[PDB]
């Protein structure tokens, strides 16, 4: 997901599909836990699964 | 009549500007959007956090 600071709105996409932002748009980055068993901070990305 | 300053181009998008001042009434405001030359008067103002 993506939020446009110029239209003052997020948009959301999945799939087989490229995200091609506009300037202003900005991605919704998402903390992980990630490490060999658990961390709050690890592997951050914006690619939910 | 005598040249006094050459004003210059201030490229402005959406979401963005900068704070300026009526010097004649120390009215400043801040500018945004579309791109903006300063008038004859209005000088740039220094924001203080």
């Amino acid at each position: 997901q993506v939020y446009d600071y110029r239209a003052k709105r997020a948009r959301v996409v999945f799939g087989p599909e490229l995200v091609t932002l506009d300037p202003e748009e900005q991605f919704t980055v998402l903390s992980l836990s990630a490490g060999r068993p658990k961390r709050p901070h690890a592997r951050r990305a914006l690619c939910l699964l | 009549v005598e040249v006094v300053e050459e004003r210059q181009a201030i490229p402005l998008d959406q979401n963005e500007g900068i704070y300026v001042q009526d010097v004649k009434t120390g009215k400043v405001r801040a500018v945004i959007g579309s791109t903006y030359m300063l008038t004859q008067d209005e000088v740039l103002w220094e924001k203080e956090l």
